RNA sequence: UCAGGGUUCGAUUCCGGAGAGGGAGCCUGAGAAACGGCUACCACAUCCAAGGAAGGCAGCAGGCGCGCAAAUUACCCACUCCCGACCCGGGGAGGUAGUGACGAAAAAUAACAAUACAGGACUCUUUCGAGGCCCUGUAAUUGGAAUGAGUCCACUUUAAAUCCUUUAACGAGGAUCCAUUGGAGGGCAAGUCUGGUCGCAGCAGCCGCGGUAAUUCCAGCUCCAAUAGCGUAUAUUAAAGUU
């Protein structure tokens, strides 16, 4: 351990800095509403029946 | 031009020595007509001078081409004089609106309060 | 202080008991994509104006037939639902206004009929068409996609006359274009 | 099981359910007022007070930490307080002797959590907010 | 707020009552035990040449104190109505504008073509391959057309003005004329990604996460929900057949 217990603010502290990486706009209102449509009813491709999200990483 | 103006719902008043109706003026393509150009039209209909002639109140209507307003011609302008309230008589040079405040005349009110007997001296220059 | 102002409003939808229901959420955006709405709160303005026509119609039919207050109400509500096509002029009775889905209402916006009716490509083109000033209902202007198109309103709508399709001026890009199209020759 | 039910029962059956009502714990304390004077604030929904001292309290087992703390005398009534810090590193912007706003903790005067026998959350320092505070927003006027 | 039966609230624009710092007494008048009338005691408090004299915002603006907690010392009798000897004078009653995310209604923030790759119908063919017509994206990036948000002249508006509606002139390629507030173990929509910390710092309504390979802390990316709005504290109705 390093400096004594019970210190405040450790973590938050200690954590190492990174930047925003996006650049483009999103879309808004109408136009997200439309979007959404499309990429979940619209063009499908299908799965074994133990189906995946929208957020699978692997 | 392509202004044109017609009249709506018209009465004669004999107690009120004028005759009055709502208005209504199509006007495709322009903005919002002048009162001037709707009562020398007016004129023209009812074949009197313009000088009698009274007309107030017109709103458009949204997407334009038409508005609709009130007006009245009296029987001569020692009636029109009498009848019409002071404002509109203004509105074209007849009468002239007195140029004090109100809280001026509020204030000489309470000085005068405060004396007795031929006062004036609070109210020429007080 | 006493005023000449009033105090009258209400408000036009009810929020859903269930936030994250999966049944209720996929079924609400598949009305949103068809019918190329804005956001939920637009959908359940369409729910609470039904529900209220439906729970007038559940009360008249408790009493008796030809009550006084049944045939008075009744014919009223009826003629109401076929003037803005609704209804079939065919069935004209209180049983069939429990038979009633939500697409019956929202197939008569003025939106889905500029659409239908050709003047229009797309459900998400005609929204922009009426709220850019180009459309027209008889003699009016309109502006408000949600209005609701009465049985004779029907045939009568249009584009405006003073626009760039319809007989009118060209719009603001076409005469800049045209006019810096010409100045390319030296002096303009 | 045998309750009454002729037709001039009304008597017994409208003063028995007015007796009974006060065997109910939320019913009793909401219409006896002993539970409003004895609450630390009289009867609102946030207060004013000034810090008189910063504390670490142990948080109770299965678990293991410090949770910083502090106590509070408030200005209306001059009666004592010990309040949380919420989010990491929020006690460096406290102080000492200034002003804090100070609400419920979510359990309507019930402790919450690990922390034994805190009632109260800090939300306001020296007239800023602590969320502004810690997303770098506002700073403390010195 | 509510299946049916109920529970809770009502200082607050209409109607009735009470009171003008606290108690008491009384003049005038058709009508008052009146406070923009008077007399005295009790509590405050202003001026003085120390003899004396004067006072009542729980009217409209404005200030101090209090507290979690509440707007301008603006314009006018034009409208609605009232008072007087009156067709004429008066009205902080009342009307108008300012402040105002208490709260309610409507409604923008991208539409459409061409091109390359992608999905799936359908036809010729054993299969391979080709023709194919209707819909998705998204990149090196293409193309023309539409429009109000803003700026600003005129009419209209009104007591005089502002605002709204009407109408000439400027006004868009996206790297801006850049949407936010809370979340991603379960209840409960949505990551058994990548870096830091090591029962510490912190999270967590509730059950629970952290002790060197964290789905829960601190951050990057991606995704979820509602949307000009979204989160938290506290009173209260339903859920409660837990009165």
């Amino acid at each position: 351990v390093h400096g004594s217990l019970a210190r405040v603010g450790k973590v938050r502290g200690q954590t190492l800095k990174v930047a925003k990486q996006e650049k483009k706009k999103k879309r808004t209102g109408r136009a997200k509403r439309r979007m959404q449509y499309n990429r979940r009813f619209v063009n499908v491709v299908p799965t074994f029946g133990k189906k995946k999200g929208p957020n699978a990483n692997s | 031009d392509t202004v044109t103006i017609r009249t709506r719902k018209f009465m004669t008043n004999r107690l009120l020595q004028r005759k009055q109706m709502v208005i209504d003026v199509l006007h495709p393509g322009k903005a919002t007509v002048p009162k001037t150009e709707i009562q020398e039209k007016l004129a023209k209909m009812y074949k009197t001078t313009p000088d009698v002639i009274f007309v107030f109140g017109f709103r458009t209507h949204f997407g334009g081409g038409k508005t609709t307003g009130f007006g009245m011609i009296y029987d001569s302008l020692d009636y029109a004089k009498k009848n019409e309230p002071k404002h509109r008589l203004a509105r074209h040079g007849l009468y002239e609106k007195k140029k004090t405040s109100r809280k001026q005349r509020k204030e000489r009110k309470n000085r005068m309060k405060k004396v007795r007997g031929t006062a004036k001296a609070n109210v020429g220059a007080g | 202080m006493p005023v000449a102002r009033s105090w009258v409003c209400r408000k036009t939808y009810v929020t859903p008991r269930r936030p994250f229901e999966k049944s209720r959420l996929d079924q609400e955006l598949k009305l949103i994509g068809e019918y190329g709405l804005r956001n939920k709160r637009e959908v359940w303005r369409v729910k609470f104006t039904l529900a209220k026509i439906r729970k007038a119609a559940r009360e008249l039919l408790t009493l008796d037939e030809k009550d006084p207050r049944r045939l008075f109400e009744g014919n009223a509500l009826l003629r109401r639902l076929v003037r803005i096509g609704v209804l079939d002029e065919g069935k004209m009775k209180l049983d069939y206004i429990l038979g009633l889905k939500i697409e019956d209402f929202l197939e008569r916006r003025l939106q889905t009929q500029v659409f239908k009716l050709g003047l229009a490509k797309s459900i998400h083109h005609a929204r922009v068409l009426i709220r850019q000033r180009h459309i027209r209902v008889r003699k009016q202007v309109v502006n408000i996609p949600s209005f609701i198109v009465r049985l004779d309103s029907q045939k009568h709508i249009d584009f405006s006359l003073r626009s760039p399709y319809g007989g009118g001026r060209p719009g603001r890009v076409k005469r800049k274009n045209a006019k810096k199209g010409q100045g390319g020759a030296g002096a303009g | 099981m045998g309750k009454c039910r002729g037709l001039r029962t009304a008597r017994k059956l409208r003063s028995h359910r007015r007796d009974q009502k006060w065997h109910d714990k939320q019913y009793k304390k909401a219409h006896l007022g002993t539970a409003l004077k004895a609450n630390p604030f009289g009867g609102a929904s946030h207060a004013k007070g000034i810090v008189l001292e910063k504390v670490g309290v142990e948080a109770k087992q299965p678990n293991s930490a410090i949770r910083k703390c502090v106590r509070v005398q408030l200005i209306k009534n001059g009666k004592k307080i010990t309040a949380f810090v919420p989010n990491d590193g929020c006690l460096n912007f406290i102080e000492e002797n200034d002003e804090v706003l100070v609400a419920g903790f979510g359990r309507k005067g019930h402790a919450v959590g690990d922390i034994p026998g805190v009632r109260f959350k800090v939300v306001k320092v020296a007239n800023v907010s602590l969320l502004a505070l810690y997303k770098g927003k506002k700073e403390r006027p010195r």
